[PDB]
């Protein structure tokens, strides 16, 4: 299986511009990215990346609409600034399960105004003195996080 | 070699004997026909073989090409000869040859030996692993049981066991799988799974699988561990004089606990024995009707036997009184009505057994041997096994004698009741009084002088090994081997689930279940909605999505349709019990409109249709513009965690899709993926030839018959052209749906009873 | 965790409600071994 | 808004007190064998 068969599948052979969303789950990279989602895509909601082995982000359609993403079981560590020059309208982030080193791989968030929630579990990052309170300080933007803010909600 | 078959058949036709017997003797004759051999056995095995091995050439090999691969003299040696052969026509061979295959010679392939010989590679990693402790060296108490050599897979009955390998290595010869295959349909798929890309010859295989599920039992001395696992070193852990430690490398309880609810369930109503044997062979173990380890295991509980009796099996004879388990040795009891008082002052009619009588009396570890009389015991030998053990032994023996001792030692009350909430007889009522208040009898009974005696010694009320004992009543410091000639004798069954002899004499009664509730320690799983409105509210919605899941064709057959008498079930009348009345009704309109709109604006989706379906039984409330309510988050009775989540998966319910898995109330179950495919996986199991009825004769309209692959291609509803068994032409129509015969017979029961009720 | 009034009360009773509010966990069966001892037994563990 | 119902499920914490949303009814107690069912309220 590959990223085209889950697009093919995905959008039954139509329009680029008739989903929303997308789940790329399961799929083999090459040498970790995520290709098989051209850059004509215009519209695009939930994103679903899981399994995938992405170890950066650097191709991405560039995107207005998308306000969720989910990255889990990666071994991304890198600059994640280039979201915001790709899609600053992020609000749900999710790397639950990846591989980050220290505090500086999350700085480049601060450009970005919109998220309200960021996720981050059992990663390098997470195993450190005041982390929450550190993270809080440096995304003042940030409204929720793996949970705990003030109170429990979903998304 | 089918040519050089019909060429053999052929000259052996020429013959007119052969003639004469080929068709004279049916098929079933063959038995007989094979079994007038020689006999001309060896007198001596160790002389012959002896002689043989200093032979040129003793070794007889089979014709072929093999022996190419070998000269006829290698290094000088001579290994096979030419010559022809007339006990086994093809030719000799030394063990020259065999050492120098053993060296040299083709390569075969090692994958087979992975799996084929299981059961002893098993048998191996057992041993490695074992851990050993000390040895002590004092003298070990041992007694006679019946034991299980060797750890089984599955065990089954011989039929069963070899019906299941003729369906697993003999895909031919397998006319009409009968109700054995799909109780075993998991261990036939994996054997088969496993044992394919062999070259064994089929006979080696037959009978390791044979050695595999069959079971071997044995009378044997033992002490500590019974397991097979134990058995099969006990050559080296027990000894006369010495012990080892050893730590080799369940269902029983939760069969224990099916049966005794069965039981409970069956009882209060009229006609006990259908409504027990319906939900007997109804109910499921995980993956396997009640007749998979009820069969498997030898006697149990009470319960246990009971079911059996109802069901099909066979079950030991001894009589179980409560506890005990009484085997007699000698005399008969003549048992007739008297008018007796009892110590509390009222007087009971009640029958009593006339006559002297002997019983070897069993309870949990504890044995022994008591011998009575009319209103009167009279002797009682025992071993040290079990302070408690022994007291129930001591009391159920008390109150089954009749002293009329225990009759005078009766302090309290008797007007007690079972869980089900009905009037025993006086025996019973006895035995519950004098078990809940063990000293009542105990103190006026008497005490009698200890057994002076080398090893015959005392035992006092308190169960502690002290002098002046009771009487009667003597502790042996030896071994006592009771139970034999377990005869399995023919036993009737009544209504009421009460067994009887070949003559009218009871021997299991209806209430001698001990009323003592557990926890199943695995999936109870019914099919039937007169069951599980007993438990909480998890194990309602298991069952219930067991019940979903199980007859997962017909309901995704019938959501096509789309139709309301999809969502008037019975199975979820007791669903509904377990919804709050208030909310149940809106929580059933929100689920049929999002059902509706994934039939209309959407495809399949297995997880979240079974996971919405359940909540529809009770009628919608709709807005009062018109529309559905909206939820995401379904609570269920008891609050807290018992609470279903409409998105993705919660306590109860979880499929996660990148595995494609299902977790119900913590059990995790396979759904291999979606799909008439996933179906069909499923179906994977099953049995060669179970997709076809048999209809009609050889019918030659179709000229020669077809294989099991040119069969599954003819679409449902056809005829086909088939031989049954050793031969047996016969037309089949290849089926249209799953059949369950017991299904079938339970409701034509429950058909006839209504019709009985309605007219009376 | 298990809200509770402030009373004191004996560590089996504590515990079996604590159990009883997750009973997910308490009647699990069925033990999915992620890790493993040298020399430690998984089955006698689990048993126990 | 009402009394004790066991089918609504045990007391709530203030946890889920907080989070909760209007128009949704749950149960508390004010001491020892004393709970009340309560219902949140806009104003």
């Amino acid at each position: 299986m590959e990223m085209g068969r889950r697009i093919h599948l995905e959008l039954r052979n139509r329009t680029p511009s008739d989903v929303k969303e997308l789940v790329l789950d399961n799929s083999r990279s090459n040498e970790g990215k995520l290709e098989g989602l051209t850059d004509e895509f215009e519209e695009l909601e939930f994103l679903s990346t899981i399994n995938v082995g992405l170890t950066s982000i650097a191709n991405l359609p560039k995107l207005n609409k998308l306000k969720k993403l989910e990255l889990s079981d990666n071994r991304v560590s890198g600059g994640l600034e280039v979201l915001a020059e790709k899609c600053p309208n992020l609000t749900h982030l999710n790397l639950s399960g990846n591989k980050i080193k220290d505090l500086s791989t999350i700085e480049p968030l601060k450009k970005l105004e919109n998220l309200k929630s960021l996720d981050l579990f059992n990663c390098e990052v997470t195993n450190l003195n005041d982390y929450r309170e550190n993270v809080f300080k440096l995304l003042p933007q940030l409204t929720y996080l793996d949970g705990y803010d003030r109170d429990d909600k979903e998304a | 070699m089918t040519l050089a078959k019909i060429e053999l058949l052929k000259q052996l036709l020429r013959d007119n004997e052969a003639k004469t017997v080929l068709k004279q003797t049916t098929v079933d004759q063959y038995n007989i026909i094979r079994k007038f051999n020689t006999s001309r056995i060896e007198k001596n095995p160790s002389l012959r073989m002896k002689w043989a091995m200093c032979s040129n050439f003793p070794l007889a090999l089979t014709k072929g090409d093999m022996a190419n691969r070998i000269p006829l003299e290698y290094k000088g040696i001579q290994l096979k000869t030419n010559a022809e052969d007339i006990g086994t026509k093809g030719q000799m061979c030394s063990i020259a040859a065999v050492t120098w295959w053993n060296t040299y010679g083709p390569i075969g392939d090692t994958e087979g030996f992975e799996r084929v010989y299981e059961s002893f590679f098993l048998r191996k990693m057992r041993l490695d692993n074992a851990t050993w402790g000390r040895i002590t060296f004092g003298p070990v108490e041992r007694v006679r049981k019946r034991v299980l050599l060797n750890p089984l897979t599955k065990e089954m009955p011989p039929d069963e066991a070899s019906n299941v390998i003729m369906e697993i290595l003999f895909p031919k010869e397998a006319g009409i799988p009968r109700e054995s295959t799909w109780i075993h349909r998991e261990l036939i798929k994996e054997k088969r799974e496993k044992l394919k890309g062999t070259m064994i010859t089929p006979i080696v295989l037959a009978y390791m699988l044979e050695r595999e599920l069959v079971a071997r039992r044995r009378f044997l001395p033992v002490a500590g561990a019974t397991s097979a696992e134990f058995i099969e070193m006990l050559h080296c852990l027990q000894g006369e004089n010495w012990r080892q430690i050893y730590h080799p490398g369940s269902r029983s309880q939760s069969m224990i606990v099916a049966c005794r609810k069965i039981i409970r369930r069956s009882i209060v109503a009229s006609n006990p024995l259908e409504l027990a044997v319906e939900i007997a062979n109804k109910t499921v173990i995980d993956t396997e009707p009640l007749k998979s380890c009820l069969a498997a295991i030898d006697g149990g509980d009470v319960a246990c036997d009971i079911i059996r009796a109802a069901l099909g099996l066979k079950i030991r004879q001894r009589q179980r009184f409560g506890r005990l388990e009484l085997k007699r040795i000698s005399g008969r009891g003549f048992k007739n009505d008297e008018e007796i008082l009892i110590g509390n002052g009222t007087i009971q009619k009640i029958g009593i057994w006339d006559g002297e009588e002997e019983f070897h009396v069993r309870c949990g570890e504890c044995r022994g041997i008591l011998k009575k009389s009319k209103m009167k015991l009279e002797k009682l030998l025992i071993n040290s096994a079990k302070k408690e053990d022994m007291r129930d032994l001591i009391i159920l023996c008390m109150v089954f004698s009749q002293d009329t001792r225990m009759f005078q030692g009766v302090r309290g009350e008797i007007n007690f009741l079972n869980r089900a909430g009905q009037l025993l007889s006086p025996m019973y009522q006895l035995q519950r009084y004098f078990l809940n208040r063990s000293n009542d009898l105990f103190d006026q009974w008497g005490y009698e002088e200890s057994p002076k005696a080398s090893e015959l010694h005392g035992i006092n009320e308190s169960m502690n090994a002290s002098d002046y004992t009771l009487k009667g009543v003597v502790v042996t410091r030896n071994v006592i081997d009771d139970f034999s000639s377990t005869e399995t004798e023919k036993v009737s069954i009544t209504k009421n689930l009460s067994l009887i002899k070949r003559t009218g004499e009871v021997i299991m009664g209806a209430n001698d279940v001990s009323e003592l509730e557990s926890q199943a320690q695995l999936m109870i799983t019914y099919d039937t909605p007169k069951m599980w409105e007993m438990g909480t509210t998890k194990e309602l919605v298991q069952n219930t999505y067991q019940w979903v899941l199980k007859n997962l064709v017909t309901l995704k057959a019938q959501f096509l349709l789309g139709k309301e008498d999809m969502f008037q079930w019975d199975a979820f009348e007791a669903f509904e019990s377990i919804i709050p009345q208030k909310m149940a009704g809106q929580y059933s309109g929100f689920a049929r409109a999002v059902l509706k709109q994934m039939r209309d604006q959407e495809v399949m989706k297995t997880d979240q249709f079974i996971k919405l379906l359940p909540f529809c039984f009770s009628p919608p409330k709709l807005r009062s513009n018109g529309e559905p309510y909206q939820f995401l988050k379904l609570v269920l009775k008891g609050g807290g965690e018992n609470f279903i989540e409409v998105r993705k998966g919660s306590p109860l319910f979880s499929y996660n899709p990148q595995t494609e898995v299902l977790t119900i109330c913590g059990r995790m179950m396979s759904l291999k993926g979606k799909i008439e495919d996933e179906e069909r996986n499923r179906s994977m199991g099953n049995a060669v030839l179970a997709g076809f009825l048999v209809s009609g004769k050889y019918d030659p309209d179709l000229g020669d018959f077809k294989t099991i692959e040119e069969l599954e291609k003819l679409k449902p509803g056809e005829k086909a052209n088939i031989l049954l068994y050793q031969g047996k032409p016969v037309k089949v129509v290849k089926r249209k749906r799953y059949s369950a015969l017991s299904n079938d017979i339970s409701q034509g029961i429950k058909r006839q009873r209504m019709t009985v009720e309605s007219m009376g | 965790a298990n809200m509770t009034e402030g009373k004191s009360k004996k560590p089996k009773t504590l515990a079996k409600e604590c159990l009883e509010k997750y009973s997910t966990l308490r009647d699990q069966t069925d033990p999915i071994l992620i890790m493993k001892s040298e020399k430690a037994n998984e089955n006698f563990l689990w048993k126990l």
